[PDB]
RNA sequence: UAAUGCGAUAAUACGCAUGACGGUUCAUUUUUGCCGUGUGUGGUCACGGUAAAACUUAAGAAUCGUCCA
């Protein structure tokens, strides 16, 4: 006395069967960039990029820059800031699954993020970062004197001050000051440095 | 008009409502093959004579065969019925019966006075109502309907009519 | 096209002095309140172009074709209100005679997507090998669900017929899906059309 | 502390065949993947000495005694087939999950089995009736019909004389027949086919 | 067999969540009118206060379960409130909630469920 | 109601994560039929009800599936 059961057939969709006839355009990974850049309140941060497809690892370095800048810019309420503490919870958790995808950029602006955010600090991301970016040939090779400046500053708030870092950095800091780029961080993180050296 | 007391309104025990059987609206269900029973049944249940919904059509065939009055048949005029269709439309037809006798019918023998309770089984019949659907074809040409029609309007009580697909 | 006029609020007993002059109530949905008033449109049709449409097309089949409609005044037809493009949605029809109660009518831009119940329609059926050898093409499911849109929507469905001999079967998978409209619903692997002998062991 | 109180077994299934599985069968999400949850072992009259279908507890004390011995946790015995009779009983029964779970299966697996004349593979799996959840599990169920080789019934072998066969079932979470199949092979046992 | 309803002034209410536990003493008028809520603990509030004197391992902890009793002890007693009745349910019935239950009435605070 | 919900050690510190597509379960009273009471040569009558039974198009919510067009 025990039946038992015959599992149905699965239902494979017919091919040639459009899923939707809306109009759902395709989205490349500047798009997305920008649409989460493009965020005013926490809500739209929280919306900008989900599922696995788009919460990639670019994604989750743009949501951590831009909440640091709402954060300052912006005092909001209790629920505010249950959805500033789930982006966050869920921004660093991918990076750190995803970290070693990451470009020289995104790894330059993570630092900022992280240290201009009062959260706690994940497990090492920093210092991971910093271990990638330690070659010391990718802030020679950095291009863009923005991401050389947002690292600069980033690590002085911080408070890493390391030798062979900071020496590099100088230079090039300087001559971002002299080019006339990224003059604001760049003399931030040069003032901060010169207080260091001075205490 | 709702015949019921101030203190029915509010307070009422009958919590589950159902229609009555002899004023719903709901189509009957398709026959089944169940055995016929034998407790006895009283004659409102053989007699319904609610019209059937206004969006009734047909449901497997291409033609069909419809009631315009209300009837109460009989398991004897089904079965002449069921014999002149079939020899009427041929062996190759596709056939579906949509109504079977199953109320049972009770009668006493001639000689015996009125009262001593009541009496044993008969027969079966079923109710019609205005509308309803009895038979349907498939396999066959509106020619071929119309003459089924034919042979049997003589053979049954109430008015018909043919119904189509479209 | 059709012509329609225009009613006052009544109740639900004041139906039948409209059939009895010779129109039919018919009730046009899927308005916007915000912008045109009403979000359903309350008019009646005369019964002689009912009856039209109907028999052309069918009391299904009309459902899968789009029509005008062009309200005017009762008592000077040379008053147009406007024009309506939409498509039939269901009719309330007797039991007992037949005749037209109520239409159902959908507001149907060329924009917009609507579910259809599109009917399935066989070519070439005589010349089959089942048919031949002594078979009928049975037919299990008259209508078919699809999503179209407003400027494309299926008269019918075609299935060729020509090539099947007995215990053939056709189901969903096998259907022409046209441009512009998608199956619907999931109960795919479903008996469309059957070629076989049995006649229902009657 | 001299003492068993680990299982390898378990430290084999979450940090070595998991892995593996996951690799074989992907899966959307990462609990999705074959698990094994119960181990029941029963002990009925038809498997003793004893030729009736209903008897007294006193009885079976004995086939109690030696589940305890072979699994470490006392056994219970079957509930009456009827309200009418009370006081008998149609065998013994336990039930295992956990750590002591893979500790027995380990054990049967490397020492016991392998001794047994008539062994081939366990047969296939047999998919039950869903109950209210909605969860379909698969059954695997064999017999051992030697239980004199466990080295524990040595110390009093009048005693366990009697001990005959015992009958074992294995309940599987997985989404099909062939996830089951890979899950026993993982175990190391192998399957009739 | 449920028994009638009676009305009460003060009633001690508790949500048991997958994540903490909250307690509300809610004043009412009558049943007809919302109440005022005079008490409002959670283990939120209790884990937020221990952990930076004393490190607990999760808000569903004995040791939350004590504080957030104690805090509320000291509210009612402030509030000169020292009867309450508790309001019976599926939470009422978890074990975080027993434990709480338990602490307050050895603390002083007389909790009746009828 | 993110101090949420769910979980396959199921405990909750850890895992999934609030968008987007798809499939399921839940307004001129939508307006027609139908039912009840009153009156009636058996209907060219009146009012009410259907949150009792048949019948329209939506929009939203709750799960579920998903590297996402």
């Amino acid at each position: 006395i025990e039946e038992y059961y015959v599992v149905p057939p699965a239902c494979p969709p017919p091919p040639h069967n459009p899923k939707t006839l809306k109009y759902v355009p395709k989205l490349n990974r500047t798009q997305i960039i920008a649409r989460v850049y493009e965020a005013k309140t926490p809500t739209e941060l929280e919306n900008s990029a989900l599922g696995k497809k788009f919460f990639s690892e670019f994604a989750a370095v743009a949501k951590l820059v831009r909440l640091s800048q709402l954060r300052r810019a912006n005092v909001y309420n209790s629920r505010d800031d249950a959805m500033c503490v789930s982006i966050y919870n869920t921004s660093v958790r991918v990076a750190d699954k995803l970290l070693h995808l990451s470009s020289d950029e995104e790894l330059c602006g993570l630092i900022w993020a992280l240290s201009q955010l009062p959260y706690p600090e994940y497990e090492n991301l920093v210092d991971r970062s910093l271990q990638i970016l330690l070659e010391e040939d990718k802030p020679l090779k950095t291009g863009s004197s923005l991401a050389v400046s947002r690292a600069a500053a980033g690590l002085a708030s911080l408070g890493r001050w390391d030798a062979s870092t900071w020496e590099v950095l100088v230079p090039l800091l300087r001559k971002n000051v002299q080019e006339g780029k990224e003059v604001e961080l760049s003399n931030l993180a040069l003032g901060l440095y010169d207080a260091r050296e001075t205490v | 008009f709702r015949r019921r007391t101030w203190p029915a309104v509010c307070g009422s025990l009958h919590i589950w409502k159902k229609m009555p059987w002899r004023i719903d609206q709901a189509p009957p269900p398709m026959p089944d093959s169940k055995p016929l029973t034998r407790l006895r049944a009283k004659r409102y249940e053989g007699i319904k004579k609610v019209v059937m919904p206004n969006s009734t059509q047909l449901q497997f065939g291409l033609y069909g065969i419809r009631s315009m009055e209300s009837a109460r048949l009989k398991d004897n005029t089904l079965e002449a019925i069921r014999r002149t269709i079939r020899r009427k439309i041929k062996k190759t037809g596709r056939l579906w019966i949509m109504i079977r006798a199953t109320v049972p019918m009770t009668k006493k023998p001639l000689g015996i006075r009125m009262g001593k309770g009541k009496g044993s089984i008969d027969h079966y019949v079923t109710p019609i109502r205005p509308g309803q659907i009895l038979y349907e074809f498939d396999r066959i040409s509106r020619p071929i309907a119309l003459q089924a029609l034919r042979a049997i309007q003589p053979k049954l009580p109430c008015r018909l009519g043919l119904v189509e697909w479209s | 096209e059709l012509t329609a006029y225009a009613r006052t609020k009544t109740k639900k007993s004041r139906a039948k002095y409209l059939r009895e002059d010779g129109n039919i109530p018919t009730v046009i949905h899927g308005f916007d309140k915000a912008t045109c008033g009403f979000h359903n449109l309350n008019l009646c049709i005369p019964e002689k172009e009912a009856n039209a449409m109907v028999r052309k097309y069918g009391r299904n089949g009309c459902a899968a074709r789009v029509v005008k409609v062009k309200v005017v005044d009762h008592a000077n037809p040379e008053k147009v209100f406007g024009y309506l493009r939409t498509r039939p949605c269901s009719l309330a029809i007797t039991a007992t005679s037949l005749k037209l109660e109520l239409m159902h009518l959908q507001y149907c831009p060329q924009d917009r997507l609507v579910d259809v119940r599109v009917p399935i329609r066989l070519i070439n059926d005589d010349v089959a090998p089942g048919v031949k050898k002594g078979g009928w093409i049975s037919v299990k499911q008259r209508l078919v669900g699809y999503q179209c849109r407003g400027n494309s929507i299926p008269p019918h469905i075609e299935v060729d017929a020509k090539h099947l001999r007995l215990d053939d079967k056709v189901l969903k998978r096998d259907l022409p899906i046209p441009k512009g409209t998608r199956l619907l619903g999931c109960d795919f692997d479903a008996v469309v059309l059957h070629c076989t002998t049995d006649v229902g062991k009657e | 502390s001299s003492l068993h109180l680990t299982s390898r077994y378990h430290h084999m299934f979450y940090n070595v065949l998991y892995r593996e599985m996951m690799l074989k069968a992907p899966k959307t999400k990462v609990e999705q993947g074959p698990h094994l949850e119960s181990i029941t072992l029963t002990i009925k009259t038809t498997d003793t000495r004893l030729d009736k279908d209903i008897v007294d507890k006193w009885e079976l004390l004995l086939f109690s005694l030696a589940l305890e011995h072979i699994t470490g946790e006392p056994a219970a015995f079957l509930p009456p087939p009827n309200r009418h009779v009370a006081n008998k009983s149609a065998g013994v029964t336990v039930t295992l999950k956990g750590e002591k779970m893979f500790n027995f299966l380990e054990k049967l697996v490397y020492t016991i089995l392998p001794n047994q004349t008539g062994f081939e593979g366990v047969p296939q799996p047999k998919t039950l009736v869903p109950g209210p959840d909605g969860v379909v599990k698969r059954v695997v169920d064999f017999g051992v019909t030697n239980l004199l080789l466990y080295p524990d019934f040595e110390e009093h072998f009048g005693v366990f004389e009697p001990i005959r066969s015992m009958q074992v079932r294995m309940m599987i979470r997985s989404d099909s027949d062939e996830s089951c199949n890979m899950l026993v092979s993982g175990l190391l046992v192998p399957q009739l086919e | 067999p449920l028994k009638p309803l009676v009305f009460r002034p003060l009633k001690l209410f508790f949500w048991a969540t997958n994540r903490h536990v909250h307690a509300k003493v809610v004043r009412f008028s009558s049943p007809f009118n919302e109440g005022v809520p005079v008490v409002d603990i959670s283990t939120f509030d209790a884990f937020n206060k221990l952990k930076g004197s004393a490190p607990v391992v999760a808000p569903r902890s004995l040791e939350c379960y004590k504080e957030v009793a104690k805090m509320v002890k000291e509210e009612t007693a402030r509030q000169n409130i020292n009867e309450v009745t508790l309001h019976l349910n599926s939470h009422a019935s978890d074990r975080g909630v027993r434990e709480v239950v338990r602490e307050l009435k050895n603390l002083g605070l007389l909790v009746k469920k009828v």
